[PDB]
RNA sequence: UUUUUUUUU
RNA sequence: AGAGGUGAAAUUCUUAGAUUUUCUGGAGACGAACAACUGCGAAAGCAUUUGUCUAAAAUACUUCCAUUAAUCAAGAACGAAAGUUAAGGGAGUGAAGACGAUCAGAUACCGUCGUAAUCUUAACCAUAAACUAUGCCGACUAGGUGUUGGAUGAAGUGCUUCCUUCAGUACCUUAUGAGAAAUCAAAGUCUUUGGGUUCU
RNA sequence: UUAUCCAUUUAUAGGGAUGAAUU
């Protein structure tokens, strides 16, 4: 339930309000802000982690670190690859601003 | 019940009224103007018609309306391919085959997903029977992910 | 042997006899010294004779010798035990047993894990032999009494625990809360032990035992 | 179609050797090479390298580990106490 | 100045051991045993040496010092059985007889939340 | 000839019973079927609990009993003279 | 005398400054089974099975050496052993010393290849003597 | 604690 | 100066301090007491805590489909324990075995030790008195005592009890019901013989 | 520990609370 929340609230977002995946398409969303929520991955290096996690305060975006290396978001929402960083460009009637 | 035991007959009664009752002056016009709207947001029927008679207060929409619910959503070319029934299966059979592929040793769990198939299985042929599904359809477990649609 | 001596034992002050037993220690000679020999461990005593009560009769108090001076060993609390016989004679068939333990830290930076028996309450009208609780609640009240005890163990320091755990003034507040969800029977904490105490200050001890 | 019905990897081997000697490296030969999971990129595509040296095929970047497998239920137990300190 | 100290009596259907220690378990003064007494390699639990082995550690006591003395009951241990064997009923007659003066009692028989499985197999002992 | 309805222990709506050992011999035993006695005693027979009670001090202490809950094997339950073989009629009546 | 016991150990220093001494084969490890009160002193297990008692100063890596397990798989045929003996030593092949002659070895000789007398030599034997078991305590399967 | 045995109709 | 052990005994450990007291760690194991003619699961089976993933069941519905159903040779999934293969682990128990006693003999029952096994992982094996010895689905036939999870109405102090009712779940009595009987509320509604179906 | 013996090195800092960094 803890991590439902979460993980469901994702995938919810997915189908209801516009969505965006990938490493470019978070740097491109959040170049200009339109990436509303950013996820960094675990596995990835913290190199690549805390630059990411850097955007997100200056574009006063929420950043939470997933725990994992390629799953769910990057599985499970609709493709295949290892995503190792997520952003969302717009929001429906989902919960997921708290 | 179909599968392990049981009898369970919580259901519902529909009332002996065939009709509309009396208070309900609420025309069949404007009742069948509130499904399809409800219905193009997004909404499978079996919860459409729940919502129907929880918020509107107008429930057996075929007493109001010498028509079914399905058939009042089917005469208008807004009903989803794959039936509310079988859509609901092959979620629940994608979700088990997403928890299986890395929780191996959930045997108990593979042996519900070896019965939710079979159901899929056989609510499939019954649909194929009937010429609203195609025979070419064959529910392919691999690509039953992408089979929601 | 003919040379053992006694040395006497004390409490610290807020114990009301401050004063159980001696002890006995060994030859005084050569490299041995008779002060480490003697401090490290642990004398078991019971809160009934320790208060001259017999209401404390149910549950003992370990004491850890921390520290020496003269020849009157001081002790220090260190482990909190009530008796398995009164565990025992308390259960009994028909009523649920029910399970709870935690890690605290107290503002002295002490490691305290404490276990709680709970029961449940038969009531008056229930009219049935048995007084089963269903597991859900079981869960919830397990959940909100372990964070109550850490909540009031974390703003408070160690010797106010034992000025607490003296009245049992932790097996109160949780009937009054439990009275709205699902009553229970006497219950109390039956085994509180010191996982890591820090490094030994001799300031903090004197002030206390005097 | 499927050439071995049981020898498998081992078909190398031809007939020489004992038959339970080949089937006990045959508890070891689907694992040596297989396409194990790297912890630093992801992929399930790890091979071995060396007797000891491991590597999969993204990072570059090699491991000490097993004789034939990433990990050996020794060191995984070890690490495991390690971290739990 | 009253003194207090500890003693253990441990009954197992054998031997019934006496250890009287002081109040902190440590540094023991004195342990009697049962067999300590009978020479016949029996009446070990018996009453016969279990309240004989309890007036020598009262005298023992006596000229030690010690007067007032808490008791820990032991009935073998969590795995062999749970009862105290026959010597432990004699070995408290015996310190109430002698005058010892007698405090706090307690059992201390280890009980295991743990279920390791005990002598002889499913079919269990045949005699 | 099914002697007893039960078959002897009281599963139901059970396939497997964790079981548990006897206490005299050891004997593997389900728990179901094991009989076992919540023995209540007292450590010291009343005549020398007079005793303790003059020899102590506290001028009120209390005796506290001792809580065994044994269990035993069938076989052995007989043969401990405890458990009563009986009559086939009133086999069926328990308390 | 730093690591609180029960952790596996390599690469260990049997005396302080031996930079590595035991501990160093592929797959085994020391488990620090003991530390002394006073310090100074702790007490291992060895991979052998023995235990052994070393200055608590001595320096040790945490972890278990790797490529663990090579004894697994079953060498499958003279070309490996030949492989592996070439960059290691000149111990291979053995030839038994019971099929050489008498003049190169006591246990040659005979009709029969037998060893002819027992095989369980002291520990005493001279250099051309120590061939057999040497000072051998049992013979035979173990039984555990 | 130990206690094996008893042609043929 | 004994300690284990036994109906006795002995094997065994013990002045280098055994057993015993207390404290500290490490290891593997199990999860008592609560714990029940109680719950869950197709069966095998499943009891420390918490988290996550997944399912199932009942209840309530004026939600939806509209026959999509039942039983099933072949064919498949799971399938106690023991056993096999290979690693890790190995406390306690302990087939083999080693001793010590009883016995006329004891290769056994009893005692001490003890390898494999028991435990973890990855594969096989597919058998158990795998037993309520009772195949599954459906209709009907009797009262009471319980008890589990809902739902309904009312009333001791928002809390808690009683009524009724579903889905389980056992028990007692009764049969101008059955059976050869033991017994069975199904093993009844069967010479007044045919609800459907699989296996033997 | 002084005889004696062993080990290590460039005989290279007195005891307690996947980037560098020399003048």
């Amino acid at each position: 339930s803890a991590g439902d929340n979460i993980n469901a609230k994702l995938q919810l977002v997915m189908k209801s309000g516009k969505y965006q995946f990938g490493r470019k398409s978070c740097l491109k969303a959040l170049r200009t802000g339109k990436g509303k929520l950013v996820i960094v991955s675990s596995n990835c290096p913290s190199i690549q982690r805390s630059v990411i996690e850097y955007y997100a305060m200056l574009s006063k975006c929420g950043v939470h670190d997933y725990h994992g290396d390629n799953n769910d978001l990057g599985t499970a929402c609709g493709k295949l690859f290892r995503i190792s960083c997520l952003v969302i460009t717009d929001v429906g009637d989902s919960d997921i601003i708290k | 019940r179909m599968y392990g035991k049981g009898k369970g007959i919580s259901s519902s009664t529909l009332p002996y009224k065939r009709k509309q009752p009396s208070w309900l002056k609420q025309k069949p016009s404007e009742i069948e103007d509130a499904i399809i709207k409800l219905a193009k947001k997004g909404q499978t029927p079996s919860q459409i018609g729940a919502t129907l008679r929880d918020n509107y207060g107008i429930p057996q929409v075929k007493s109001v309306t010498g028509n079914k619910i399905l058939r009042i959503l089917r005469a208008q070319g807004i009903a989803t391919t794959i039936p509310e029934d079988l859509y609901f299966l092959i979620k629940k059979a994608v979700s088990m085959r997403k928890h299986l592929e890395k929780n191996k040793k959930d045997k108990d769990c593979k042996f519900r997903l070896i019965l939710t198939e079979s159901k899929i299985h056989r609510i499939s042929r019954y649909y194929k029977r009937k010429k609203l599904l195609p025979s070419n359809w064959k529910y392919q477990s691999s690509t039953a992910s992408a089979l929601i649609a | 042997f003919t040379k053992k001596e006694w040395y006497d034992l004390k409490a610290p002050k807020m114990f009301l006899v401050r004063n159980f037993g001696k002890t006995l220690v060994t030859k005084t000679i050569g490299k041995k010294l008779a002060t480490d020999s003697l401090k490290g461990r642990i004398y078991e005593v019971n809160l009934a004779d320790l208060n001259n009560d017999e209401d404390q009769a149910h549950k003992k108090i370990k004491l850890s010798c921390d520290h020496i001076i003269n020849r009157d060993c001081y002790t220090d609390f260190c482990g909190l035990s009530i008796t398995r016989d009164k565990l025992c004679s308390l259960i009994r068939k028909g009523y649920t047993l029910i399970e709870g333990h935690t890690d605290v830290k107290t503002l002295d930076n002490y490691h305290l894990r404490m276990f709680c028996i709970a029961f449940t309450k038969k009531r008056q009208n229930q009219t049935k032999s048995t007084c089963y609780a269903q597991t859900s609640q079981i869960k919830k009240i397990r959940k909100k009494m372990v964070d109550i005890m850490t909540a009031e163990a974390s703003k408070v320091l160690l010797k106010d625990l034992v000025k607490k755990f003296i009245p049992e003034s932790i097996g109160k507040e949780i009937e009054k809360q439990c009275k709205k969800i699902y009553p229970l029977q006497n219950v109390l904490i039956r085994k509180v032990k010191i996982l890591k105490r820090p490094k030994l200050d001799i300031s903090k001890l004197m002030e206390l035992h005097t | 179609s499927r050439r071995t019905k049981k020898v498998g990897l081992t078909g190398k081997y031809g007939t020489r050797y004992g038959s339970s000697l080949r089937k006990q490296i045959k508890k070891i030969e689907l694992m040596q090479h297989a396409k194990y999971l790297c912890t630093f990129c992801g992929k399930t595509a790890t091979k071995r390298t060396c007797v000891g040296i491991w590597k999969c095929k993204k990072c570059k970047r090699k491991v000490c580990g097993g004789a034939w497998s990433l990990t050996t239920p020794a060191a995984v137990a070890a690490k495991s106490t390690i971290i739990r300190l | 100045e009253l003194v207090f100290g500890v003693a253990h009596i441990f009954a197992s259907f054998n031997d019934t051991f006496i250890h009287v220690t002081d109040l902190s378990g440590r540094e023991t003064l004195v342990r009697i045993t049962g067999g300590m007494k009978v020479k016949a390699d029996r009446d070990e639990s018996s009453p016969y040496a279990a309240m004989m082995a309890a007036q020598d550690v009262a005298a023992r006591l006596k000229e030690l010092g010690v007067t007032a003395i808490h008791i820990k009951l032991r009935a073998s241990g969590g795995t062999k059985s749970k009862t105290p064997g026959p010597g432990a009923q004699s070995a408290l007659r015996a310190l109430a007889r002698s005058g010892l003066k007698i405090g706090r009692i307690e059992d201390v028989t280890p009980i295991p939340t743990d279920s390791t499985r005990k002598k002889s197999g499913r079919r269990g002992r045949r005699l | 000839p099914k002697k007893r309805r039960n078959g002897g222990r009281s599963k139901h709506n059970r396939g497997h019973v964790n079981p548990l050992r006897c206490s005299n011999c050891g004997r593997c035993v389900p728990k179901d079927k094991a009989i076992k006695r919540f023995n209540i005693r007292n450590i010291v027979d009343t005549s020398a609990q007079r005793d303790i009670k003059e020899a102590s001090v506290y001028s009120t202490f209390q005796l506290p009993k001792l809580y065994i809950k044994q269990c035993y094997c069938v076989s052995c339950a007989i043969h401990s003279r405890f458990v009563r073989v009986r009559s086939r009629e009133q086999r069926r009546v328990r308390k | 005398g730093k690591m609180p016991e029960g952790t596996l150990i390599c690469n260990l220093e049997h005396r302080t400054g031996n930079r590595g001494t035991l501990v160093k084969a592929s797959g085994c490890y020391a488990t620090v089974v003991g530390q002394s009160e006073d310090g100074k002193k702790t007490k291992v297990r060895l991979p052998s099975g023995a235990k052994k008692t070393i200055d608590a100063k001595a320096r040790a890596m945490v972890g278990v050496v790797g490529a663990g397990g090579r004894i697994d798989k079953p060498i499958l045929k003279a070309g490996v052993a030949h492989h592996k003996y070439r960059v290691k030593r000149n111990c291979w092949p053995k030839v038994r010393g019971v099929a050489m002659n008498p003049v190169e070895h006591p246990h040659g000789g005979g009709n029969h290849q037998h060893i002819g007398h027992p095989s369980t030599v002291s520990r005493s034997a001279p250099a051309g003597q120590k061939v057999g078991l040497i000072a051998a305590r049992r013979t035979g399967l173990l039984r555990g």
